[PDB]
């Protein structure tokens, strides 16, 4: 059934499984016509498909092409969505195809479902866990090469950088959930804790700054305060 | 007209004959029912009043022999039976007819509930729901499971309803995923209608069916198989003019005939709900939305 604060460490055992979020599939900015109605322009989009054992993240970027021409779109969404899944399970050696896959929105449960019919063996499971993955879009390099994507294409990044080799994966994903709600809260705030001090920087190859192990807890302290103030601010207490 | 003598009633029994139903005492001189219209497939139910569980019947049609029932002291229950002696049957009916030991099936001359509530139910049909070959009657309880429920456990006794499952390979093809899902036209059309039912007539003999052992004996199985039935036309962009039309009074029937305390455990809320307010259909059953508003206006 549905994955919850009591069943976490689930995430962090040796069964292969991924997390499905779909809620930057289906981007749209809307704007006045010259009429003065309302209408929206589709931007670029992503699945944000992550296991949370080995911190791979499987980037589906979603081109405006795809919506071309279609009626009811956020449902469309939902079936792209599910459709690109399903394409990226069978694409994967057996050995690899996950045993379960969670879907942080429970409307992606039946889509996903009927695209998985040829794969009975894998549990579709939906969350109560509140997981901040919409804020992927905040990490640069994530929004850069959704942005620049001129036709659909897979890009596969570890979210984790290179923290596995000092940490646990539920470490690495504590971080993880740490740094997006940050994001998703108070993008300008995390964004100048994560940069303030110019001698750490972004390797080529990773998301994140190099921090130390030291420099890591400073920052994690700065994240909750941030978390916190907001929760404060948000509900006056 | 037909008769279905009783050897005896040994036991304190509500009958239900069709929808009609009699109180009978523990050795009443009671000898059977007669004045049964040909036509029809009909059925004789049981209510033990000492075990209000378990409701049971048998489902008949007097053209395909002579039926009595028969009370079993071993197995403690009304038992149809075939008579192949047709004399030996003529004489015993005679003989409970002059001494005016039978009830009188019921009928109003007005009243065509019984055939609007059966239109498309045949006897051959039932006999391939209910697997009994040897006996020309079929025999259903409030506690039959459905082939389906047995797959989600003694196959002899099982209502062999045909399987509808919306999240299924039968019912999505292959890169119609989204398609097939929201729109289940190719499931009703091709797969159900065209490949299994061959016809809408069997479709609604099944349906008609299994609303009556849901009504009859509450057997939660049918009920199931009924709303399912209902959904999969419900849930199609493109049914024929026809079905959409005699759907609407099949059901108007159903629900008219439903008694007012069992609306509560035989109608699912989310199918009708569906079926008259969102599905593609829900402007295509007018009768059956009229009777649906005025008589169980709470579940909707």
């Amino acid at each position: 059934g549905a994955m919850n604060s009591s069943n976490y460490a689930e995430l962090f055992n040796n069964d292969i499984k991924l997390f499905v979020d779909d809620t930057n599939v289906y981007r749209v900015t809307v704007h006045k016509t010259f009429e003065g109605n309302v209408a929206t322009k589709a931007i670029n989009g992503c699945i944000f498909t992550l296991n949370p054992k080995t911190g791979h993240l499987f980037l589906k970027i979603i081109h405006t092409s795809v919506w071309a021409g279609q009626k009811r779109l956020s449902q469309l969404a939902k079936w792209k969505t599910a459709e690109e899944v399903s394409a990226l399970v069978r694409s994967l050696p057996k050995e690899e195809q996950p045993k379960q896959i969670i879907v942080t929105r429970k409307a992606m449960l039946d889509p996903l479902e009927v695209h998985m019919l040829d794969f009975p063996n894998i549990a579709i499971r939906p969350t109560e866990l509140r997981l901040p993955f919409s804020a992927a879009m905040s990490i640069d390099k994530l929004s850069d090469v959704v942005m620049k994507a001129t036709e659909p294409q897979m890009v596969l990044f570890n979210i984790y950088d290179d923290w596995l080799d000092r940490i646990s994966s539920y470490t690495a994903f504590s971080r993880l959930t740490l740094l997006l709600r940050a994001l998703k809260t108070n993008e300008e705030s995390a964004k100048m804790i994560l940069l303030s001090d110019p001698t750490i920087t972004i390797k080529s190859y990773h998301l994140w700054p190099s921090f130390t192990d030291e420099q890591w807890i400073t920052i994690e302290s700065q994240m909750r305060d941030l978390i916190l103030t907001e929760y404060g601010r948000k509900y006056n207490v | 007209m037909n008769t279905v003598p009783f050897t005896s009633a040994p036991i304190e029994v509500t009958i239900g004959i069709d929808q009609y139903s009699f109180n009978v005492k523990e050795n009443q001189p009671f000898h059977g029912i007669k004045d049964i219209p040909i036509g029809h497939v009909h059925v004789i139910h049981f209510q033990h009043a000492d075990n209000s569980s378990m409701r049971y019947g048998y489902w008949f049609d007097c053209r395909m022999g002579n039926f009595y029932i028969q009370y079993d002291p071993k197995d403690g229950l009304y038992k149809m039976m075939e008579e192949r002696d047709g004399a030996k049957f003529e004489n015993i009916v005679h003989n409970f007819k002059e001494r005016q030991m039978m009830v009188s099936y019921p009928k109003i001359d007005e009243d065509d509930t019984w055939y609007n509530l059966t239109e498309f139910v045949q006897m051959d049909k039932i006999r391939k729901i209910v697997r009994k070959d040897e006996n020309q009657f079929s025999y259903v309880d409030s506690s039959m499971t459905t082939v389906q429920e047995n797959e989600l456990s003694d196959p002899a006794h099982s209502l062999n309803y045909t399987v509808i499952n919306f999240k299924s390979r039968e019912a999505i093809r292959p890169g119609h995923e989204m398609e097939d899902f929201l729109d289940k036209s190719y499931y009703l059309n091709t797969v159900m209608l065209q490949g299994i039912f061959k016809n809408s007539s069997n479709y609604f003999g099944e349906l008609q069916f299994a609303f009556l052992n849901a009504m009859f004996f509450g057997n939660y199985g049918s009920s199931l198989q009924w709303h399912a039935m209902i959904e999969l036309i419900c849930s199609s962009a493109t049914v024929p003019k026809h079905m959409l039309d005699k759907l609407d009074e099949i059901l108007y029937y159903q629900i008219k005939t439903l008694p007012e305390q069992y609306s509560d455990i035989l109608l699912n809320e989310r199918v009708w709900n569906i079926c008259l307010y969102s599905s593609f259909q829900k402007n295509s059953l007018h009768n059956t939305e009229k009777i649906m508003e005025n008589k169980y206006p709470e579940l909707l």
